[PDB]
RNA sequence: GGAGGGCAAGUCAUGGUGCCAGCAGCCGCGGUAAUUCCAGCUCCAAUA
RNA sequence: GACGAUCAGAUACCGUC
RNA sequence: CGAGGAA
RNA sequence: GAACCUGCGGCUUAAUUUGACUCAACACGGG
RNA sequence: GCACGCGCGUUAC
RNA sequence: GGUGGUGGUGCAUGGCCGUUC
RNA sequence: CACCGCCCGUCGCUUGUAGUAACGAAUGGUCUGGUGAACCUUCUGGACUGCGACAGCAAUGUUGCGGAAAAAUAAGUAAACCCUACCAUUUGGAACAACAAGAAGUCGUAA
RNA sequence: GCCCAGUGCUCUGAAUGUCAAAGUGAAGAAAUUCAACCAAGCGCGGGUAAACGGCGGGAGUAACUAUGACUCUCUUAAGGUAGCCAAAUGCCUCGUCAUCUAAUUAGUGACG
RNA sequence: GCCAGUGAAAUA
RNA sequence: UGGAGAACAGAAAUCUCCA
RNA sequence: GCUUGUGGCAGUCAAGCGUUCAUAGCGACAUUGCUUUUUGAUUCUUCGAU
RNA sequence: CGCGGGGUGGAGCAGCCUGGUAGCUCGUCGGGCUCAUAACCCGAAGGUCGUCGGUUCAAAUCCGGCCCCCGCAACCA
RNA sequence: CGCGGGGUGGAGCAGCCUGGUAGCUCGUCGGGCUCAUAACCCGAAGGUCGUCGGUUCAAAUCCGGCCCCCGCAACCA
């Protein structure tokens, strides 16, 4: 709870383990949070790294599609399909628009809708996990998929999600919790007023918990 | 002499609608496709009775071509008016120019040629001199060449062989 | 007994009673109250007068008609009189300002069923019986 | 109105009266004739219930002769 | 009206009250020639004219009355063929009246009269010889009307009339107007034509 | 630059052909609608022939001063014949005679088709 | 002086009039076929 | 008299005072 | 005209 | 309620023949 | 005869 | 002075028919 | 002519009417306080005149007596007139108002 | 007589908005500057005119004619009620008709 | 579940 | 501004040529 | 207090009224004036008494 | 005179601010309806929009200038 | 200007705090019902939700920024 105990989630919580000495292999810590919890559309992000610094952790197939040319916008990589003859029948509704825009990351496709997005395609998907975000959709979905694959930084969109990092095993305290904060930027604060907008969260590394608030 | 002279200026084609659309929105198309060039509309500087109570805008189309599509003007010269225009009888100058009335008709209608109906039966004369004083840079008064259309620009709508003399 | 008293000594009573209960008669109450003298003729049977103008009056209830009437001025009395000119052409003889002799119509009071407020008949023009002027072979001036 | 005075009489066609063929006896004579034409024994003779109207002879020339 | 006190003088330059004084109570004499118009310019010659000798304002209505009684006789003993009474004054200067109960007031127009310069010609007419006294006696009338005034003068010209110019027009027997230069003779002067003249014509232009 | 149906002249030769007998030679027959063909092929009247000639005189005698002598008729049942073009025939309708200038187009059509028989309705109340 | 009733006397298929002119003592007549108006005819009543 | 309601209208037939 | 208001 | 049909009113018209008007007028005058 | 207002009906969604 | 009249009075009328049924 | 029947009032309209009371005037009559013609009577008055005696025979004159005209007088009958009250009989008066009668006026509906 | 909307007065009233000083919280190193709540009062609600005072205006609108108890209206609390006048209030006004005069810009009696 | 997912927005 | 070409424009509302 | 427009009052000319005639009696138009109990301008005299 | 409102059948009222059509009631005149009589109803005749001009394709309609009507305002010598 | 409440048919009122449907009354317009006449009833035409944008699939509806409306508050030199 943004208090002294931050370094109790960090410093005092960095060698908890669950057995004997402390092992003999590398470490793996971070600092959990989110993306903005807005609705993955209107306003929740912009630009600027923390860091932070990471990438996947497990899988990365997100979202990118629109026309017959959006497939190759997911061929030399791996993404979801919006289909062509579906935006007039079933390419969006609940578990539909989901499918294409409901993965884990967010979305990195382009744009093309017309008079249909106030309760179907572009619509039903927003806070679900996608609704047309900033993925430099013009050359494709790879270069700006540096904001959708690796490096990172920590593009935090769709539904929660983000990253963190600072050191290895044991050598951080005030800058461990203050490294977790450092592992937060346009995700912990931003422009006009943004020093906080949530309730709680989690964190650790592999040991056991962090802040007991 | 007698070294150079005679040519067909431009084919000043113009209909005079008198509304907005989808009416002028037509005299356009019509013009445009009888044209190949596009359609320079016409203003409407100001108001009175018979409608046309609008500020300078929407009430006719201008598109007017020239040169190679020369004959493209007399492409109904002879035709449209049986190669006969304001004839008789004094000073052989029979109203250097040719009467007209509005044109148009076409939502279905069929191509032309004549048809399209009467139209802007002019785009005509006024004697001679030189070539580009309508120039740019070092501009100027044409020469002192030729006859006020008439005794000149008549004897060259007289060798498109037709009636007016 | 009945209301009336039957005493040989009570004649007076019965007498005064009759003199009293008798006022309930209009015919009585009428002549008794010198009423006849106050009418336009002053009791008289007939009256002379000057024609003030020939006016016409409308019939009443089920009848609709233009009655011929002369407004007369009685001589010594000097009253405005409504006088019905009898038979057909009659009014054609009455010239305005002539002298006329008038009499009532059936008992001085109600006018003939038809007429409205007219109580008199015209019998003479310039002292010439109307009937006389009504029949050619008689008289005319 | 007024000028509408005696409209009727003026409009009536003056018919003339049948200039007495002979005369009408005035005196005991008239009362006599009447006595004869009605109360004379030949009329009091036929039923008193079936004797004619002293003017059914409305002057009808057709029934005037049938009786006489 | 308001008498002739707003009468003959100056007291005010000349408020011709056009563009600047809008409300000129309209004129009074919208006549001017009233007579045997469309005249011959021969025919009704020898004109007698009525000159006023006194820098005054021959009022509005006044000029009217002039016309009135002018024509009255003009005709009444000589005919519609006899007159032609050229107005020849004419009535500008809109005069005004007056009416914070005495504090700075300019005039509101109040009738238009005209400035008879002492010597100027007023309501002056023109007619044939046999009309002399006719005309003359008549114009007398006016002089008696109209804040007089008076020339009742007999004339000549120029040629607004007969009019001496007598020996003149009686000399321009041959012609009418130009004359003028010497060139495009489209005033049929007689008689050949062009050829001859155009000979002599340059025949002198050449002598230079 | 306007022309006419089937050639105004071909018909004058078609109608007044070798056998210019019955007003409507079997030639003109091929041209008319079934209803008209019906009539002529059935029993057309002779009066319709003397009326014909009445227009004839009106068309020539009149100077080029384009002033035709109106021919009057009740034969509203007549079907305009080729040679009937150009003349102004007065046709009765109910009240008076109607003058109509016969154009090339009104042929094969009933002469009555132009003599308005009733004035349609204007309105107000 | 009357002839629908009271009140004696027309059941005229009479003419004119058309709620007008007018009648009517009181009932009531009259708005195109009036038994009461105007008039003819014939009737009744009292009869110098 | 003051109010509610009812009525096209209700200072009336009901209702609160 | 997509089964039709007060009636 | 819909489009036609037919009758009545209305308004037009040279003229739109006229009867009939709550069941006891209006596809009724055999219309 | 047609700006329309009624009344039997014919065909149908 | 007649004929004839899809001309007027159904409140002058026959005949017939509707309604009360 | 039978509830699409009867029917009431406000206001209006149409055609009309001058009542009862008061007041005004007219005629007549009475009361109150005065002015008061005329005449009966009264007390006067006494021209004129009759008688007797004396101045003369006589006209005339003095006086006594008697009758007696005008005048004047008081009380009285009391005409007319005025004033103060009251009665009777007639007759009069107006805009607005009022009353009378009528209706398929107007608004509603009392019975 | 009718008007409580206006101005005043005055009641427990209003579920809520201002609203000062101290008192409280937050922030700086303080000085200090931001906060939240906060009596009355205000504003909201009601009564109140033998309290100050108020008391409309135009259109149509038959049974010669002018006419309004008629309705239509636009309208502010309410739209002058009994009563009363050219009056010591009436502009035009010397109001119009009488009445008192030979005569009345006076009187009085009427009429709105 | 999810790679499928519609919809206004997908969860153990 | 005249003289030219007018189809909802045709006094013109507005369209194109020319002195 | 000037001034006199505006008020008032007289005056010339004679077209007209005055049925016959311009002036007995009056006079359009046009024009000359007097008047200082109207009114209007003006601000000289008097608010350091009217 | 200065402000502001108004003249429309024979009368009293509409139409004008929203240019193209002039309406209502009475009165005058004719007919329905009815067994008939009232009543009641229909249909006609009738306006030049005070008058003069301007915009305008078009004026009762918007705009003016005169002529009277009412209301305000007012200092004449 | 600072606080707080509000603009939705032609008028007066709803729907908004509870996103998907814009309702009522009068007025305008048509029809029922009735033997008929009132009355009474049904059905239509008509709102862009002041205006601009944002969330949103979706906005009169939640959120803003302007434009007027009312209420509080107020110290200008």
């Amino acid at each position: 709870i943004t208090s002294s105990q931050v370094r109790e989630h960090v410093k005092e919580l960095l060698k908890y383990s669950n057995e004997t000495k402390k092992r003999n292999f590398l470490e793996t810590v971070e600092l959990q949070v989110g993306l903005k919890n807005y609705d993955p559309q209107r306003d929740k992000r912009f630009s600027g790294s923390l860091k932070l610094p990471n990438c996947p952790r497990p899988n990365m197939s997100i979202c990118i599609f629109g026309d017959a040319f959006d497939v190759d916008r997911a061929k030399s990589c791996g993404v979801d399909a919006m289909s062509v003859d579906d935006l007039k029948k079933l390419n969006k509704n609940k578990k539909l628009i989901k499918k294409l825009s409901k993965k884990y990351n967010a979305f990195i496709a382009s744009e093309v809708l017309i008079k249909q997005v106030p309760r179907l395609l572009g619509p039903q998907l927003s806070k679900a996990g996608k609704f047309p975000t900033p993925v430099s959709h013009n050359d494709d979905l790879y270069g700006k998929v540096t904001d959708v694959r690796s490096t990172i930084k920590f593009q935090l969109k769709k539904v929660l999600c983000l990253a963190v990092a600072v050191g290895n095993v044991e050598m951080e305290e005030d800058v461990l919790v203050n490294q977790i904060l450092m592992s937060v930027n346009f995700f912990v604060s931003l422009l006009k007023k943004n020093w906080q907008n949530v309730g709680s969260l989690v964190v650790k590394s592999s040991m056991g918990p962090a802040f007991r608030l | 002499n007698p070294m150079r002279d005679l040519k067909i200026e431009k084919l000043v084609l113009n209909i005079s609608v008198g509304e907005s659309g989808d009416r002028l929105t037509r005299a356009s198309k019509v013009l445009e496709q009888l044209s190949g060039q596009t359609p320079v509309q016409s203003k409407a500087r100001y108001t009175v009775r018979t409608f046309g109570i609008r500020r300078n805008e929407k009430i006719a189309v201008h598109v007017t071509v020239r040169g190679p599509k020369a004959e493209e003007i007399l492409e109904r010269g002879l035709k449209v008016k049986e190669y006969q225009l304001r004839d008789r009888n004094f000073s052989a100058t029979g109203n250097f120019g040719f009467g007209i009335d509005e044109h148009i008709d076409l939502g279905i209608k069929y191509d032309p040629s004549i048809g399209i109906f009467g139209m802007d039966f002019y785009v005509v004369m006024n004697r001679p001199g030189a070539r580009v004083t309508r120039r740019k840079r070092c501009k100027g008064t044409v020469g002192n060449s030729h006859k006020t259309t008439k005794e000149d620009t008549v004897s060259w709508f007289k060798q498109k062989y037709d009636a007016d003399v | 007994g009945v209301g009336k008293p039957r005493g040989i000594r009570a004649g007076r009573k019965l007498a005064r009673h009759r003199k009293d209960q008798r006022w309930a008669d209009n015919d009585f109450n009428k002549r008794l109250l010198g009423s006849r003298w106050r009418n336009p003729f002053m009791g008289a049977s007939h009256a002379k007068g000057l024609v003030t103008e020939k006016i016409g009056i409308e019939s009443k209830q089920p009848n609709s008609a233009v009655r011929k009437c002369v407004r007369v001025l009685l001589r010594k009395n000097s009253k405005k009189i409504a006088a019905f000119v009898p038979m057909d052409g009659c009014l054609n003889f009455l010239a305005e300002n002539d002298e006329v002799l008038v009499a009532g119509l059936g008992r001085q009071g109600h006018a003939v069923g038809d007429i409205p407020g007219v109580r008199f008949k015209v019998v003479c023009v310039k002292g010439i019986s109307l009937l006389a002027l009504f029949k050619g072979k008689k008289e005319k001036r | 109105t007024l000028a509408k005075a005696g409209k009727v009489r003026k409009q009536t066609p003056k018919v003339e009266k049948k200039d007495k063929p002979r005369k009408t006896p005035k005196g005991r004579s008239y009362k006599r004739i009447l006595y004869n034409r009605r109360y004379a024994p030949h009329i009091l003779a036929t039923d008193p219930k079936k004797r004619k109207s002293p003017n059914w002879h409305a002057g009808k020339k057709e029934k005037m002769d049938a009786a006489a | 009206r308001r008498p002739a006190r707003c009468y003959r003088y100056q007291k005010n330059k000349p408020y011709p009250k056009s563009r600047y004084n809008r409300a000129v109570p309209d004129s009074k004499i919208r006549i001017y020639d009233l007579g045997k118009k469309k005249a011959t310019v021969d025919e009704f010659p020898l004109c007698v004219h009525l000159v006023s000798n006194e820098l005054e304002q021959l009022s509005s209505e006044a000029l009217e009355a002039a016309r009135i009684c002018a024509n009255k006789y003009m005709t009444t003993v000589s005919g519609r063929d006899a007159f032609h009474l050229r107005v020849r004054v004419h009535p500008f200067h809109v005069l005004r009246i007056n009416k914070q109960g005495m504090r700075g007031a300019w005039g509101k127009p109040h009738g238009l009269a005209a400035r008879v310069d002492i010597g100027q010609i007023i309501f002056s007419v023109r007619t044939k010889d046999s009309n002399k006294d006719v005309v003359v006696e008549g114009l007398r009338r006016a002089r008696y009307k109209f804040p007089g005034q008076q020339k009742i003068i007999l004339s000549k010209k120029w040629g607004f009339t007969n009019l001496d110019r007598p020996e003149y027009l009686k000399k321009r027997e041959a012609g009418e107007v130009k004359d003028d230069g010497a060139f495009v003779k489209f005033l049929s002067k007689k008689g050949s034509l062009e050829n001859n003249i155009r000979e002599f014509p340059e025949y002198f232009a050449a002598q230079a | 630059f306007t022309f006419r149906g089937k050639g105004l002249e071909e018909l004058t030769a078609l109608a007044s052909g070798s056998n210019s007998e019955k007003l409507i030679s079997d030639e003109l027959a091929a041209l008319f609608d079934a209803k008209t063909r019906r009539r002529v092929k059935r029993g057309i009247s002779e009066k319709y022939a003397k009326f014909v000639n009445k227009v004839r005189r009106s068309k020539e005698k009149c100077p080029a001063g384009e002033k035709p002598v109106p021919v009057k008729t009740h034969y509203r049942s007549m079907i305009v014949i080729p040679e009937l073009v150009g003349g102004i025939v007065g046709v009765y309708n109910g009240k008076e005679f109607v003058n109509v200038e016969v154009k090339f187009d009104m042929i094969g059509k009933y002469l009555a088709e132009f003599a308005m028989t009733y004035k349609p309705t204007t309105h107000g109340k």
